[PDB]
C-alpha cells in the first residue's frame, strides 16, 4: 500500500536543477539482482519505467543469500530543499505517564508507503545498466519515499501527523507518541476498550495506506527502547555492563564513560571526573591509558552503585517535582527528581566548569539552571528545590554580586558538604593594618618579569619572574602581599583584572597562582582591596612601579 | 485587499532560528490562541517543505494570555524594506512633550493580507512536553504581530485612520513603532487623558482597540562625586579613578591638583586635609557632569547600545551609546521583586525611552547568565517587541564610576 494523502510540494534548491551523474557498468551478477529487486519494486507501484527524454540519474548498486539495492542520493541531496527539522529532542522514559495498558505499532515499510510529489519523480531518476553497457538501460523514477534521501524522513513524518489528526481530535484521552516510523498508543482503559480503540487505530491507519502489527505481532512489555528498558510501573536504562581490563585503551575509557554516563540518568552517584581527565592528552584509541589512583577509586565507587540494580517511576502530573542537588566533590554535582520522597522519576550529575575561577554558590545557580531547563522539557514544568546551601548564605551572595543571579521556589536541606563563601572581602579599609601597595610588570619580548610590594610602614620586595605575562605579575604581586602581610591587610593595586577575580569569591581555579591566593584569603581575617589607575603619580603606586619596571619597561 | 510584495535582502535567507521549550500552560494558552487564529485565517497549517522557523512565546500584558513572537531575525533580514524602501520618520518632537501615552495598535495588521510568497518566513512552531507530538507548525496570512514590516505596509492606512483628528489638533504628536502608537502633548493631565479617549474612538472606527510616559521630565544621571567635610587617602584614590575614568567622555576635566595630594606611600585610613585649588576642581568637575557630553551626536546609520549595571538594593543604572564611551544617554531604574523581574522592567523601561529618544530599540549588554535569563525572561516580559541582547560580565570599576 501507498497512501491516499496529499503530497508534499517538494523543490531544488533556488537556482539549481537535478542530478546527472553517469552510472558506473556493474557485473552480470549485479545487474541480474537489480533487474530481479526492480521488476518487483515496479509491480508493488513503488517505481515506474520511464523514457530516455529524463535526463537525469543517480547511480545505483547492488549489494549481498538475498541481495540489496543502493541508490547513492549525494547529489540530488545536494540539490534537494532544506526541510523542517523532524523533532529536536526525544522522549524521556520519566516524562511518561503511567497509562493502564501500551501498544507498540511499527509501521510497515513507512516510506515506501508514502507517496512522492509527481513534479519531483523525474530527480529521482536511475539507470540499470545494460551488460557491458552497449545498450540503453533499463530507466526508473520513484512513485514513493525513496531510503536515503534528504526530505523522506520529514515528509513520512509530516503525513503520519496528518493522517492522527483526526483520531486525536476524536480521542483525546489517548495518548500517540511518534517515533520515527513506530506509534506508541496509552490509554488509561480497561483490556478490550483499549484492545478495540488500537484497531480502529489500527484500521484507521489501513484507511490511509498504513500498515501495523496485529495482537499476536504486537511487542509485549518491557519494551527494550532506546537503550531504556520500559515495564509497566517502572522504567530504567538496559544492562550496563563495565569491562574488567589488564590494559584500558583510549577506546575503552571512552566507552566507560559513555556507559557511565547514560548509567547517571537513574543510578545515583555516578562519577566520571577523573575519568576523562585521563581522556585528555591526543593519545591514540589503540593506545593504553595507565589509570591514576583516583581513576581507580572512581571506578571502584561506579562498580559499587552498579552493584545492585535501580529504576525510576513514571510521572503524575498531579503532583509537583522535587529536585534535590549534592555536591559530590570539587565541580561534581549530582541530583535526583521524584514526586513522592525517595521514588525517582530521574537522577544526573552536573559537573562543568563556566569559566577558569569559580564558587560553589555559582555553581549551584548553574546546576539549578540545568535542571530547570530539562524539567522543562520533559515535565512542562519547573521542580521545587531543595538544596545545601543556607539561606543567609545565598542572600548574602546574591545581594553583594555584580550579576543578575535567582533561583526559583527552593527550601534548605541538611546534606552535607554545605554550600558556603569561604571568605569575605572589606568593604571599607581597615585601620591599624598595613597597607600593601602592589605591582607586575612583564617584558613582552624576554617574557620576563617583576612582581613586588611597597608598604606604607616602609616594608619592600620584588621577586623576579622567568615565563611571565603581566596579568601572572600583578596576581605574584597579591600573592607576595597576602604572604608577608599580618591577619588584616589593605592591599592597593592597579589590577583590574585580578580586582575581578578577587571580588567574586572564587574558591577554585584552573590557576595554581589564583588557588595559591585562595589559600592566603582564607586564612586571614580582614583584608581590604583597592584599585587605582596605573601610570598617573599616584601614592605608593608610583614607587611599587618603579620598582618592578627596573630591568623590565 | 491587494497585498505589497515583499523583497527580502539578497544573498542570504530565511531566519531558521530553534523552538526554545515553554511550559505546559504556555502552550496550551498557544494551542487555543492558534486555533482560533486558524479558524479566523490569519494563519494557516504549514507541511516540512517549510524550513524556517522564529521562536514563539506566551506573555500577559491582565489575566489573559497573550502571543508574542520572536522576529528579530526576520527583522534583521528584511531591514532594507521595513528602514529604507518603507520607512516612519521619527519626530524630534515626541521626546519634548509633557506627556506621551502609549497605544497597543497591533490588531489592525490582521485585516491586510500577507504578499503569498513571504508567508513561509513567518513559519513558527508551538512545541509539545516530552516530545509526544511534532510541534504544531504555522505561517501567517496576514501582517504579523512583531515584525517589522507590519507597519512598514500599514503607514497609508494608519495615516487616513489618523488625518481627521490630526487635522483637528495640529499639536498632538503621533509616532507609530511596530505594534503600538506613541500619542504626546503638552496639554493638562486631564484634556491629554481626554484626547486619547477621543483617538481611540477614531480608531474603534477601523477596528483597532494607556501606558503613560512624561518624556519633559526625563533627567540625566550625572556621575556623583562624593560631598564630604574629611577625605582618606581611599575616597580621593575612589575620586581620581572616578575622575580619570570621566576625563576620557567628558571633555574639559582636570583632576592635577587632587592627584598631587597622594604624595608617598600613605595609609588608606589616613585623613588628609583638602586644598582650596582641588576644591575648585571637583567643584568645575561636578559643574561639567550635570550638564550633557560635548561633542556627542546621534547617528542614525549607527546601532544603539545599552549598558546595565546591578548597583544593590533594587537600584540599577545604565548607559546609552553608539561609541564605547560618547553616550547619548544615562538613567537609573528602581524597584516582592526579584533580579530577573527587575532587569526585565529595566530592559523595557531603557526601550521605550529609546523608542520615544531615538525610533530605534538598543542593542543590550545584560549582566546575566544566558541561560537564566532564556528560561527567565518570559515571566515578566510584557512588551509587543523584543530588543536584542548580549550577555556581559560587569568590569568591576563601571559599577562604581557610576554611583
Ligand atoms: C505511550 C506510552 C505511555 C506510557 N508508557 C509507560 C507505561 N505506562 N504503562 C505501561 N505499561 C507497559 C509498559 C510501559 C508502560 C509507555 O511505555 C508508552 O509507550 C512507549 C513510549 C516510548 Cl517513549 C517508547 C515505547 C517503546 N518501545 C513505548
Amino acid at each position: 500500500p501507498i497512501s491516499p494523502i496529499e503530497t508534499v510540494p517538494v523543490k531544488l534548491k533556488p537556482g539549481m536543477d537535478g542530478p546527472k551523474v553517469k552510472q558506473w557498468p556493474l557485473t552480470e551478477e549485479k545487474i541480474k539482482a537489480l533487474v530481479e529487486i526492480c521488476t518487483e519494486m515496479e509491480k508493488e507501484g513503488k517505481i515506474s519505467k520511464i523514457g530516455p527524454e529524463n535526463p537525469y540519474n543517480t547511480p545505483v548498486f547492488a549489494i549481498k543469500t538475498k541481495w540489496r539495492k543502493l541508490v547513492d542520493f549525494r547529489e540530488l541531496n545536494k540539490r534537494t530543499q532544506d526541510f523542517w527539522e523532524v523533532q529536536l529532542g526525544i522522549p524521556h522514559p520519566a516524562g511518561l505517564k503511567k497509562n493502564k495498558s501500551v501498544t507498540v505499532l511499527d509501521v510497515g515499510d513507512a516510506y515506501f508507503s508514502v507517496p512522492l510529489d509527481e513534479d519531483f519523480r523525474k530527480y529521482t531518476a536511475f539507470t540499470i545498466p545494460s551488460i557491458n553497457n552497449e545498450t540503453p538501460g533499463i530507466r526508473y523514477q520513484y512513485n514513493v519515499l525513496p531510503q536515503g534521501w534528504k526530505g523522506s524522513p520529514a515528509i513520512f513524518q509530516s503525513s503520519m501527523t496528518k493522517i492522527l489528526e483526526p483520531f486525536r481530535k476524536q480521542n483525546p484521552d489517548i495518548v500517540i507518541y511518534q517515533y520515527m516510523d513506530d506509534l506508541y498508543v496509552g490509554s488509561d482503559l480497561e483490556i478490550g476498550q483499549h484492545r478495540t480503540k488500537i484497531e480502529e487505530l489500527r484500521q484507521h491507519l489501513l484507511r490511509w495506506g498504513l500498515t501495523t502489527p496485529d495482537k499476536k505481532h504486537q511487542k509485549e512489555p518491557p519494551f527494550l527502547w532506546m537503550g531504556y528498558e520500559l515495564h509497566p510501573d517502572k522504567w530504567t536504562v538496559q544492562p550496563i555492563v563495565l569491562p574488567e581490563k589488564d590494559s584500558w585503551t583510549v577506546n575503552d575509557i571512552q566507552k566507560l564513560v559513555g556507559k557511565l554516563n547514560w548509567a547517571s540518568q537513574i543510578y545515583p552517584g555516578i562519577k566520571v571526573r577523573q575519568l576523562c581527565k585521563l581522556l585528555r592528552g591526543t593519545k591514540a584509541l589503540t593506545e593504553v591509558i595507565p589509570l591514576t589512583e583516583e581513576a581507580e577509586l572512581e571506578l571502584a565507587e561506579n562498580r559499587e552503585i552498579l552493584k545492585e540494580p535501580v529504576h525510576g517511576v513514571y510521572y503524575d502530573p498531579s503532583k509537583d517535582l522535587i529536585a534535590e542537588i549534592q555536591k559530590q566533590g570539587q565541580g561534581q554535582w549530582t541530583y535526583q527528581i521524584y514526586q513522592e520522597p525517595f521514588k525517582n522519576l530521574k537522577t544526573g550529575k552536573y559537573a562543568r566548569m563556566r569559566g577558569a575561577h569559580t564558587n560553589d554558590v555559582k555553581q549551584l545557580t548553574e546546576a539549578v539552571q540545568k535542571i530547570t531547563t530539562e524539567s522543562i522539557v520533559i515535565w512542562g514544568k519547573t521542580p521545587k528545590f531543595k538544596l545545601p546551601i543556607q539561606k543567609e548564605t545565598w542572600e548574602t551572595w546574591w545581594t553583594e554580586y555584580w550579576q543578575a543571579t535567582w533561583i526559583p521556589e527552593w527550601e534548605f536541606v541538611n546534606t552535607p558538604p554545605l554550600v558556603k563563601l569561604w571568605y569575605q572581602l572589606e568593604k571599607e579599609p581597615i585601620v591599624g593594618a598595613e597597607t600593601f601597595y602592589v605591582d607586575g610588570a612583564a617584558n613582552r619580548e624576554t617574557k620576563l618579569g617583576k612582581a613586588g610590594y611597597v608598604t606604607n610602614r616602609g616594608r619592600q620586595k620584588v621577586v623576579t619572574l622567568t615565563d611571565t605575562t603581566n596579568q601572572k605579575t600583578e596576581l605574584q604581586a597579591i600573592y607576595l602581599a597576602l604572604q608577608d602581610s599580618g591577619l588584616e591587610v589593605n592591599i592597593v593595586t592597579d589590577s583590574q583584572y585580578a580586582l575581578g577575580i578577587i571580588q567574586a569569591q572564587p574558591d577554585q581555579s584552573e590557576s595554581e597562582l589564583v588557588n595559591q591566593i585562595i589559600e592566603q584569603l582564607i586564612k586571614k581575617e580582614k583584608v581590604y582591596l583597592a584599585w587605582v589607575p596605573a601610570h598617573k603619580g599616584i601614592g605608593g603606586n608610583e614607587q611599587v612601579d618603579k620598582l618592578v619596571s627596573a630591568g623590565i619597561r | 485587499i491587494e497585498t505589497v510584495p515583499v523583497k527580502l535582502k539578497p544573498g542570504m535567507d530565511g531566519p531558521k532560528v530553534k523552538q526554545w521549550p515553554l511550559t505546559e500552560e504556555k502552550i496550551k494558552a498557544l494551542v487555543e490562541i492558534c486555533t482560533e487564529m486558524e479558524k479566523e485565517g490569519k494563519i494557516s497549517k504549514i507541511g516540512p517543505e517549510n524550513p524556517y522557523n522564529t521562536p514563539v512565546f506566551a506573555i500577559k500584558k491582565s489575566t489573559k494570555w497573550r502571543k508574542l513572537v520572536d522576529f528579530r531575525e526576520l527583522n534583521k533580514r528584511t531591514q532594507d524594506f521595513w528602514e529604507v524602501q518603507l520607512g516612519i520618520p521619527h519626530p524630534a518632537g515626541l521626546k519634548k512633550n509633557k506627556s506621551v501615552t502609549v497605544l497597543d495598535v497591533g490588531d489592525a495588521y490582521f485585516s491586510v493580507p500577507l504578499d503569498e510568497d513571504f508567508r513561509k518566513y513567518t513559519a513558527f512552531t508551538i512545541p509539545s512536553i516530552n516530545n509526544e507530538t511534532p510541534g504544531i507548525r504555522y505561517q501567517y496570512n496576514v501582517l504579523p504581530q512583531g515584525w517589522k514590516g507590519s507597519p512598514a505596509i500599514f503607514q497609508s492606512s494608519m495615516t487616513k485612520i489618523l488625518e481627521p483628528f490630526r487635522k483637528q489638533n495640529p499639536d498632538i504628536v503621533i509616532y507609530q513603532y511596530m505594534d503600538d502608537l506613541y500619542v504626546g502633548s503638552d496639554l493638562e493631565i486631564g484634556q491629554h487623558r481626554t484626547k486619547i479617549e477621543e483617538l481611540r474612538q477614531h480608531l474603534l472606527r477601523w477596528g483597532l482597540t494607556g501606558y503613560e510616559l512624561h518624556p519633559d521630565k526625563w533627567t540625566v544621571q550625572p556621575i556623583v562625586l562624593p560631598e564630604k567635610d574629611s577625605w582618606t587617602v581611599n575616597d580621593i584614590q575612589k575620586l581620581v579613578g572616578k575622575l580619570n575614568w570621566a576625563s576620557q567622555i567628558y571633555p574639559g576635566i582636570k583632576v592635577r591638583q587632587l592627584c598631587k595630594l597622594l604624595r608617598g606611600t600613605k595609609a588608606l585610613t589616613e585623613v588628609i586635609p583638602l586644598t582650596e585649588e582641588a576644591e575648585l576642581e571637583l567643584a568645575e568637575n561636578r559643574e561639567i557632569l550635570k550638564e550633557p557630553v560635548h561633542g556627542v551626536y546621534y547617528d542614525p546609520s549607527k546601532d544603539l547600545i545599552a549598558e546595565i549595571q546591578k548597583q544593590g538594593q533594587g537600584q540599577w543604572t545604565y548607559q546609552i551609546y553608539q561609541e564605547p564611551f560618547k553616550n547619548l544617554k544615562t538613567g537609573k531604574y528602581a524597584r516582592h521583586t526579584n533580579d530577573v523581574k527587575q532587569l526585565t522592567e529595566a530592559v523595557q523601561k531603557i526601550t521605550t525611552e529609546s523608542i520615544v529618544i531615538w525610533g530605534k530599540t538598543p542593542k543590550f549588554k545584560l549582566p546575566i547568565q544566558k541561560e537564566t535569563w532564556e528560561t527567565w525572561w518570559t515571566e515578566y516580559w510584557q512588551a509587543t517587541w523584543i530588543p536584542e541582547w548580549e550577555f556581559v560580565n560587569t568590569p568591576p570599576l563601571v559599577k562604581l564610576w557610576y554611583q
